[PDB]
């Protein structure tokens, strides 16, 4: 069927935009700005605004974090699309925010977050839907309790909204945006798209993999701070895979005998909420060079890992993946075949990689206009994804002790950082990855 | 050497319309009025998301094409 298709990330991080290839939006008679009606899983419906977008396939349909909420759809999953004329300028439409991403915020939530949101963008609502605003360095959500057409409604300059407070409780049906997904990460575009191509199909689809082996083990390594639990966290979240983290310090804290078993059941428990990711976070913690280790109990845990990633084999659907600084770093026979058998390198993110993980990290920052992420991202040489984000919280922080002396909602939108305060953040930027070996592709 | 374009009202009279390359806003105007009763001068058009407004060109610079694409719907006010 035509209207079915293949759902994929957006580029386009307007929330209510849905993004199709030209060839796709003539067959289907689609008009770029007019609504359509996708079909979720469990009978969610999600009426959004549909623009063409050169860099899509035909059957591939890219569609926000939100709207794919919104359908109880992830990546790679097939909807039903097709135009939905009969859209009505609702006036009365009732609105409440959640309860997890107000805490701590006062003041109404209009003026500050809603108003400016929909003002006159005539964007698309259905009844049940939430959605996501940025704003005064915090993402709130809103739930669409009730539209004046039921469902089915576009909201409208003289259209009446009603916020009573009362945030609702997240249902548990629901995902909060919060949780991390692909657009979180930047900067390891290839490695990412690395990461999908090695764990997407074995996660989404094992009875695939079950018939017809499967990557069991990814060794993601690089400086610290890249992203790497960000990474795995983003792919079980995006996958629909059970993730489990396994801190290598929190393993070498437990006692001898304690720590074993604490492994074994970490993983009998990722094998048993099959399909599953293991995250061992600094596995050179639990695991490094021959010569490192000078404990019995330590070379216990490193064979006691060895055996439980072997019996993986005879497991199935359950992918451990873990981080470290370099392949010498852990010692030889894990990356034996089968048990991390897979590498990947993060790396240092490159100008534009920065430019993207700044841009990412400043999404609920008010940031005046002459702040421009690529000359601060061309500035930021050697930093890391963590330093990035720490530079970022730094120029917040700088704007918000300079405003103090001069919370409410109104107060927090008001602020806007300067590029002052990021040139100051800056100066005190203190990278953590300036003697790494840079690659990229050149600019020149 | 043409483009076609959804012609969609607040009122909820949705029409297609039939456009060339070299177009200017008065060709549109006289395309919405002909289409629907609505006057020229009291159309508001919104087009894009966000939608842009797109008001007539001022002195100067009215006889180059209008910058719509072919694909794209427009939205129609009424005063």
């Amino acid at each position: 069927r035509p209207n079915r298709l293949i759902v994929d990330e957006a580029i386009n991080e307007d929330n209510s935009v849905v993004s199709l290839s030209q060839p796709k939006m003539d067959e289907l008679q689609l008009f770029r700005g007019d609504t359509v009606l996708l079909k979720g899983k469990k009978r969610r419906e999600a009426v959004c605004i549909v623009l063409s977008d050169d860099t899509c396939s035909d059957e591939k349909i890219r569609m926000n974090r939100v709207v794919r909420n919104n359908l109880r759809v992830r990546l790679g999953d097939v909807i039903s699309i097709q135009p939905c004329p009969d859209v009505k300028y609702g006036k009365r439409i009732h609105v409440l925010p959640i309860d997890d991403t107000v805490e701590g915020i006062t003041g109404n939530l209009f003026e500050v977050y809603l108003k400016p949101y929909f003002l006159e963008a005539y964007r698309p609502i259905r009844k049940g839907d939430i959605f996501l605003v940025r704003g005064g360095m915090r993402a709130v959500e809103f739930k669409v309790v009730e539209t004046d057409p039921s469902p089915y409604c576009i909201v409208a300059p003289d259209t009446v909204i009603h916020c009573e407070g009362e945030p609702i409780k997240r249902e548990d049906e629901e995902e909060s945006l919060n949780e991390v997904g692909y657009d979180d990460i930047g900067g390891c575009r290839k490695q990412l798209a690395q990461i999908k191509e090695m764990v997407e199909l074995p996660l989404r689809h094992p009875a695939l993999f079950k018939a017809i082996k499967p990557p069991r083990g990814i060794l993601l390594y690089g400086p610290p701070g890249t992203g790497k639990t960000l990474i795995a966290r983003a792919v079980a979240n995006e996958t629909g895979a059970f993730f489990f983290l396994i801190n290598g310090p929190e393993i070498m804290s437990k006692l001898a005998g304690e720590s074993e078993s604490n492994l074994r059941k970490a993983f009998e428990e990722a094998e048993k909420n099959a399909p599953a990711i293991i995250f061992i976070d600094e596995l050179d913690a639990i695991a490094p060079k021959r010569e490192k280790t000078h404990g019995e109990v330590e070379r216990r845990i490193v064979s006691q890992l060895l055996t439980l990633m072997d019996g993986l084999k005879q497991r199935a659907h359950v992918i451990v993946m873990a981080a470290t600084n370099r392949p010498n770093s852990i010692d030889p026979a894990l990356r034996r075949f089968g048990r991390f058998d897979r590498e990947v390198d993060i790396g240092i993110p490159d100008a534009t990689g920065r430019l993207e993980i700044l841009q990412i990290h400043t999404k609920n920052m008010k940031l005046a206009d002459d702040v421009d992420l690529e000359q601060v991202a061309n500035e930021t040489h050697g930093h890391v994804g963590a330093d990035l984000a720490a530079l970022c919280s730094e120029a917040a922080l700088q704007a918000i002790r300079k405003k103090m002396d001069l919370i409410d909602a109104e107060v927090m939108n008001s602020l806007a950082v300067t590029m002052d305060d990021f040139r100051w953040a800056l100066s005190q930027s203190n990278p953590s990855a300036l003697r790494e070996t840079v690659v990229e592709v050149p600019q020149v | 050497k043409e483009k076609k374009i959804r012609i969609t009202t607040n009122d909820g009279r949705q029409s297609m319309v039939t456009l060339k390359s070299s177009t200017t806003f008065f060709e549109l105007q006289e395309s919405i009025a002909r289409e629907f009763n609505i006057p020229p001068y009291l159309q508001c058009i919104r087009y894009g998301f966000p939608p842009k407004e797109l008001m007539p060109p001022q002195a100067g610079m009215e006889k180059e094409p209008v910058p719509l694409q072919h694909g794209d719907r427009i939205t129609i006010e009424i005063l």
